[PDB]
């Protein structure tokens, strides 16, 4: 039984690493545009919390 | 959870929105009688400038 | 060196460069990193390196020191 699980959790492993690769990815190109906001064109202009 | 982000949204754009309003204002309002006041004030400053 | 792989990877990631981040700075305040900030951080720490860091040892890493401490 358990043999099964293991092999569960490499497939949740091989899920995971892969949205760490977008997350981080994303977050390294963002830093751009935040940069830009930082250009303080940015309130509730652009930035639209609701 | 489910109720307050059901609530939520209307909250947030009426933020927004008193916020523009306010911030229009020279002043920070705080209270459904603070505006009452403010009412009082615009209307003398009204009644004088006729 | 491999410390420059986190040297560079917080710099990246909280938009600072290399040299704004002072050892004995807080990311959680001296950063300005979020929790979300501070999770993707940490996050991005163990996927570069491809190791694990469970949670538990992620909320020691608040100091810039730290991030190297446990990696090397
Ligand atoms: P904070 O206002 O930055 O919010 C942080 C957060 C609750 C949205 C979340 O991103 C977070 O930092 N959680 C802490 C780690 C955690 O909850 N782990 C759960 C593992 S199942």
């Amino acid at each position: 039984e358990m043999e099964n699980v293991q092999k569960k959790l490499r497939k949740l492993e091989r899920d995971y690493y892969q949205i760490r690769e977008q997350v981080v990815s994303a977050k390294a190109g963002w830093c751009a545009v935040m940069r830009m906001v930082k250009d303080n064109g940015v309130e509730r202009r652009l930035h639209r919390r609701e | 959870i489910q109720s307050l982000t059901a609530r939520a949204p209307v909250w947030l754009a009426a933020q927004d929105t008193l916020n523009q309003l306010c911030e229009q204002s020279g002043e920070t309002l705080a209270s459904s009688n603070d505006v009452t006041e403010y009412m009082q004030q615009l209307l003398e400053r009204e009644r004088e400038a006729t | 060196t491999i410390e420059e792989r986190v040297k560079k990877i917080i710099g990246e990631q909280l938009g600072v460069k290399q040299e704004e981040v002072t050892n004995n700075a807080s990311f959680v305040e001296d950063l300005g990193a979020d929790s979300l900030d501070t999770v993707e951080l940490v996050m991005a720490l163990e996927e570069e390196f491809d190791t694990e860091i469970p949670d538990e040892e992620a909320e020691k890493i608040t100091t810039v020191q730290a991030a190297i401490d446990y990696i090397n």
